RNA sequence: AUUUUACCAAUUAAGAAGAAUAUUAUAAUAAUGGGUGUCUUAUAUUUUAAAUAAAUAUUUAAAUUCCGUGUAGUAAAUUUAUUAUUUGUAUUAUUUAUAUAAUAGGUGUAUUAUAUUUAAAUUUUAAAUUUGUUGUUUUAUAUUUAGAUACAUAUUUAUAGAUUAAUAUAUUUAAAUAAUAUUUUAAAAUUUAUUGAAUAAAUAUAGUAAGAUUAUUUUAGUUGAAUUAAUAAAUAAAUAUUUAUUUUUCUUUGU
């Protein structure tokens, strides 16, 4: 039968939590590791989100094992320059609870930014990943660690050599458009016969 | 009420704790452990097992630049007939093989025409006798399953049909 | 309310320090240089050579 | 006597069968299963267990 | 094999039978799958070495913090075979057999009563057995073996009246069945030659003793050259006298001469 | 356990001795081996003639109706029935005559039975009805 | 320069006269209250009455009667008789203990979803009551052991109508004559006595409150109907056990 031991790491504790890019467990696999390029100028913070997400946790990779915590990491550039559709940044929410009574924080995504930029990617980056991880707070916590999230477009990553990750998003469609009216041209056999 | 007693007394020692001490207890607990999991495997294990593969295969395709949806149309439409267990073994074995399968998708080669129905000769229709010789459409008969035996598979009985169809003759001793 | 606890919970006590420090702990013992038997550090003997002199 | 057949495979591994009060035609049956069966491994059937 | 019974162990327990049980087997120590309760598919390989190996240590096992005896000695594998001769045929029956052999040379078996025949034969068979069993742990200590237990390993043969095969006596012929149902599978240690093991381990230890001899009497010259002077200890005198009559008397009883 | 049950087939192994014994037990020679107790009929007591001696004229056989005589011989003097035999629903509507023997096992000579009394063809109903009360 | 992380595992052979004039029926021949460590006399040692009781009875009719609580000699001294420690451990059956215990120094984990070892994926335990079927009520520490009674059957001797209210009438086909029993624990104080509220009897009985009622892998019908107190009107419906009707038809249909 297995067992987890009772006693486990804590925050308060002088041991302190690890780093997932450090460890060195069994279900963690650290050869097939790319470094892919992702900036965020103009796209939209849920999209871009779950694209980073869809890198980060490996679900591109067709040898995908829900066990085995897998992917790339992913350095987002100009963070700050992110963009969200009009009236969001002031509509949107952002609530936790903390343990004292009647502790219900309540943000807005403009408090969020103005605080810490990076705060908004990682809360979305946590977010796509709760959606599909919720169960194990290893499956649920580690693949957060390979996000390299940055404010401005300077980063200390050029020697991975990250390279520009391309992405096309869902919502590209043509609607149906009038059928432009142009001259016909003939043909001689056409006019003789 | 027959209470699986004589039977999961024996698992008692995957179990840990009071569980695997105490009989009762350790009874009950894999009771309930083998009922949930013979519901989870009747009603909710393949729609996870199916939502993996699909994944997978879906990632798969996405790495080549197309999508489950329009590969699975793509597939149907093609009539290969190959189920999401041997796409993710492709895709996972044999990448080049997968590519082509992608490949042959994408492309514009036309799908191979609906199975034509049986249809019957136009020697049916011959009066027979016309006024000891075989029927016309069992004569064309026999030699399309000629055709066809000699069709799969090399074999000593060689490639021509008439020889092939006298055996009879061969077979005749003559009087 | 109160019910009888699994042996996990019989075994948390001896986790903490309050169970390990009062049980099982051992000695910082050495000889007493007058009588040559273990004696700890800060308490003596009877004898008039070890209250004369502390070993 | 015991009512059981053994079967010893060249690999030492032993394989027995309960035959009490069992027809001789299920014993066949038990023999039989038991010259095909090889009884070096045992794995579930599953899609990851289709391919050893 | 593990649990059940060793390399050297006298018993005999089929470690897949639980015949030393007073109770049925209600709970599987070694259980892998859930599968394992309604078929356990024991005498495979893969699942009898986690059963065996899940098994508890017994008074035989050794287990690991505790002390390991020695049994692959020499000097305890005779007095071993010596104590089973002495469990076998008692001093009273030995000194009759003894006079009997020596006064008719096995012709006048009709002085003693069909018990005693019946006692003598099975001690031989017990005896057999018993060196069929330690063959293996024999042929281990061979190498280093002192002069004492190699002549009780003739010491302890005429004592229980079983004459060694030289190339009465029960060490000629093997146990008769067909070699196709004979039991061979791998893991258990139990010779197929014991008149031909037995007899070429009889021919060594007769190499040895007289190794030992010969290194006896030039460890003794040595030490007699190093003192520059023939004063030999009157122990050592006699024991040298007795020992030599001692080994001829017995290995002529045997029919090995040096 | 049940032969449809789970607990019927879950041991496995150690119930036989790898090894066989070296008086009793042999191999299997072929279709030409006499086995000991081998027959193809379900025999839950095999006794055989050795064993359990039968003692009259023939061994009962499917062509002879009763292993007995069925006419007198003329070298033996035959006695008829003390009372006239009317053969009803259920005799065997055969004669039946018994080789009588003396204290010093010799056949003195025939007498003749009664089909009503020794040819009532037996039924398994009736016998189990007798056993039955019998036994409780 | 000292120097082996934390957590994670298991009931099995049993050594001994520490098992027997042993438990329960069974004996149809004896009997003045049994008390050994006892032991003087008895104005102080007296229990008797014509009934249902240590004596206990082979049928189904009729008949008093506002639920018919019911059957007579089979032999007249005739062999249904209240038996008992050994001239079979009396025989034949049946049942039977709750003292004694070395067992493994580490397979899964180490920032927290709960056994099947490739890491995930799954859940809060059962049995009763709630019929507005629950989130209501009550019980379960575990191990071992006790714990509850409708005969799934019928071989030759053999032979079986009805009907009037009654006196009567009798022109219609059959049959394997066998009865004995029928959950359990409880829901109440009156009874019959004794000793100064307790003591000993009552499976006494409660239109009967409530619960428990021991045995997997199975092989065929209905899932909210029926409901007429009472002169001559075709018929209540559900549930369950056995059991029977092969007729048409273009397919279907549990009557
Ligand atoms: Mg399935
Ligand atoms: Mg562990
Ligand atoms: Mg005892
Ligand atoms: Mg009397
Ligand atoms: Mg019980
Ligand atoms: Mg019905
Ligand atoms: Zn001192």
């Amino acid at each position: 039968a297995p067992f987890k031991s009772v006693l486990r790491r804590h925050k308060h504790h002088p041991e302190g939590l690890p780093l997932y890019n450090d460890m060195s467990k069994q279900w963690l696999c650290r050869e097939g590791e790319r470094w892919w390029l992702l900036d965020a100028r103009g796209e939209q913070l849920p999209r871009v989100a779950a694209v980073a997400a869809q890198y980060i946790t490996g679900q591109h990779r067709p040898d995908f094992t829900p066990g085995m915590i897998t992917g790339d990491h992913v350095v987002i550039v100009n963070i700050k320059d992110v963009v969200m559709v009009g009236d969001q940044w002031i509509r949107v929410p952002i609530t936790w609870q903390t343990a004292y009574p009647g502790g219900k924080y309540r943000i807005r995504l403009t408090d969020m930014y103005e605080r810490d930029p990076c705060m908004l990617m990682w809360w979305f980056l946590k977010d796509e990943v709760n959606r599909h991880f919720v169960r194990k707070l290893k499956t649920r916590i580690a693949p957060l660690e390979k996000a390299w999230l940055y404010e401005d477009s300077i980063h200390p990553h050029a020697d991975k050599n990250p390279r520009p990750l391309c992405w096309t998003d869902p919502e590209v469609k043509g609607w149906k458009y009038r059928d432009p009216q142009f001259i016909r041209r003939w043909k001689p056999n056409e006019f003789m016969h | 009420h027959y209470r699986a007693k004589l039977e999961l007394d024996r698992i008692r020692s995957m179990l840990r704790g009071r569980a695997r001490l105490e009989r009762k207890v350790g009874l009950k607990r894999l009771f309930f452990l083998m009922r949930t999991q013979t519901r989870y495997r009747v009603e909710q294990q393949a729609h996870w097992e199916r939502a993996i593969v699909r994944k997978n295969v879906d990632s798969a395709a996405r790495e080549h630049g197309t999508g489950w949806q329009h590969l699975r149309n793509e597939l149907g439409r093609q009539n290969v007939m190959l189920l999401p267990r041997s796409q993710q073994l492709l895709a996972q074995y044999e990448p080049l093989a997968f590519r082509a399968v992608v490949e042959l998708c994408a492309s514009r080669i036309p799908p191979p025409p609906p199975p034509v129905v049986a249809s019957v000769p136009e020697e049916s229709y011959t009066l027979w006798p016309p006024a000891s010789l075989s029927h016309p459409a069992a004569r064309v008969e026999l030699r399309c399953g000629v055709e066809r035996v000699l069709r799969r598979g090399p074999s000593g009985l060689g490639n021509n049909v008439n020889e092939l169809i006298d055996a009879w003759k061969e077979f005749d001793v003559s009087p | 309310p109160k019910r009888k606890k699994n042996p996990m919970q019989l075994r948390r006590k001896v986790y903490g320090l309050h169970f390990k420090e009062k049980y099982l702990k051992m000695e910082e013992w050495y000889y007493c240089p007058l009588c040559a038997e273990p004696k700890k550090p800060g308490e003596w003997c009877r004898r008039e050579d070890c209250r004369q002199i502390k070993p | 006597p015991e009512m059981a057949i053994t079967g010893v495979y060249r690999d030492g591994s032993e394989r027995s069968y309960n035959t009490k009060n069992l027809s001789p035609m299920g014993i066949f049956l038990r023999l039989n299963n038991l010259v095909s069966t090889a009884n070096d491994y045992d794995q579930p059937f599953c899609a990851s267990h289709l391919h050893f | 094999v593990y649990g059940g019974s060793g390399r050297g162990d006298l018993l005999y327990e089929n470690p897949d039978a639980r015949r030393h049980s007073g109770r049925a087997l209600g709970v599987l120590n070694g259980v892998r799958h859930s599968s394992q309760a309604t078929m356990p598919e024991s005498g495979q390989l893969y699942y009898r070495k986690l059963i065996l190996h899940s098994r508890p240590p017994n008074g035989s096992c050794a287990g690991l913090q505790r002390h390991c005896h020695d049994t692959c000695n020499w000097s305890y594998l005779i007095p071993s075979l010596h104590r089973c001769a002495e469990s076998a045929i008692s001093a009273k029956l030995w000194e009759k057999m003894c006079q009997l052999g020596l006064e008719d040379r096995s012709k006048a078996w009709v002085n003693l009563t069909q018990y005693e025949r019946q006692r003598v034969r099975d001690g031989q068979n017990l005896y057999r057995y018993e060196v069929h069993q330690r063959l293996p742990l024999l042929e281990e200590s061979i190498g280093w073996a002192q002069l004492d237990d190699l002549l009780g390993w003739f010491r302890s043969a005429r004592r229980a009246w079983v004459r060694l095969p030289t190339s009465s006596s029960a060490m000629s012929c093997r146990l008769e069945g067909h070699a196709d149902s004979r039991d061979t599978t791998p893991g258990r240690n139990q010779v197929f030659d014991t008149p031909e093991r037995v007899e070429q381990l009889t021919e060594a230890t007769v190499h040895r003793i007289r190794e030992e001899l010969q290194r006896l009497n030039r460890s003794e010259r040595s030490d007699c050259e190093g003192s520059a002077a023939m004063r030999a200890s009157a122990r050592r005198l006699a024991r040298d006298e007795e020992l030599s009559r001692c080994v001829e008397e017995e290995l002529g009883w045997h029919g090995v001469a040096l | 356990s049940s032969i449809f049950s789970p607990r019927y087939d879950w041991r496995t192994s150690g119930v036989h001795d790898i090894a066989p014994r070296d008086e009793g037990d042999f191999l299997y020679q072929g279709p030409q081996h006499v086995l000991p107790g081998a027959h193809p009929l379900p025999l839950h007591h095999p006794h055989n003639t050795i064993t359990r001696p039968v003692i009259s004229p023939y061994i009962p056989s499917p062509q002879r109706s009763h292993p007995y005589f069925t006419a007198p011989l003329p070298e033996l003097p035959h006695f008829s029935t003390t009372k006239p035999i009317v053969y009803t629903y259920g005799t065997m509507k055969e004669r039946i005559i018994a080789p009588v023997f003396n204290l010093k096992n010799e056949v003195i000579y025939t007498r003749e039975l009664d089909p009503f009394i020794f040819g009532m063809y037996p039924e398994v109903e009736e016998l189990s009805k007798n056993l039955t009360y019998w036994m409780v």
